[PDB]
This record gives structure tokens, sequence and C-alpha cells, in this order.
């Protein structure tokens, strides 16, 4: 890993959670959730962003969002 | 979108 590495990591975690976030405001739940799993999967220890989306969504998009990881 | 990556970074 150098810069360029890391960097592109960091860019496609933001636009995940961008995505998910639109995604998500317009109800598209599935879509939403696919996005969000994405920079989930990209994070080695994703606990507070875990914590910080349970505080933000509504109880079962958020089990939702656990099923798929 | 963006608020979201916004409350992300606050840490």
């Amino acid at each position: 890993s150098d810069l360029k590495d890391a960097e592109a990591v960091q860019k496609f975690f933001l636009e995940e959670i961008q995505l998910g976030e639109e995604l998500l405001a317009q109800g598209d739940y599935e879509k939403g959730v696919d996005h969000l799993t994405n920079a989930i999967a990209v994070c080695g220890q994703p606990q507070q962003l875990l914590q910080v989306l349970q505080q933000t969504l509504p109880p079962p998009v958020f089990q939702m969002l656990l099923t798929k990881l | 979108g963006x608020r979201l990556c916004r409350l992300l970074s606050y840490a």
C-alpha cells in the first residue's frame, strides 16, 4: 500500500456511502443497502460505521443491512 | 447526498 492504493479505497468508500444515502432517500431500500454493504465490506473494522448507521436508519432497514453483512 | 460522509468523518 502506497497513497494511491488507500486513496482509491477511500474514494470508493465515499462514493458508495453517498449513493447508499441518496438511494435510501428515494426509498430504493434494496439498492441503497447494496451500496452501504460495499462501503462496509472495505472497512477492516466497520463497528463505528454500523453504530452510526443504526442511529440513522429505520430499524427494519438496518436489520436488512445486517443480513447482507 | 453527502451528509452521511460528513457525519462519518466527525471524530
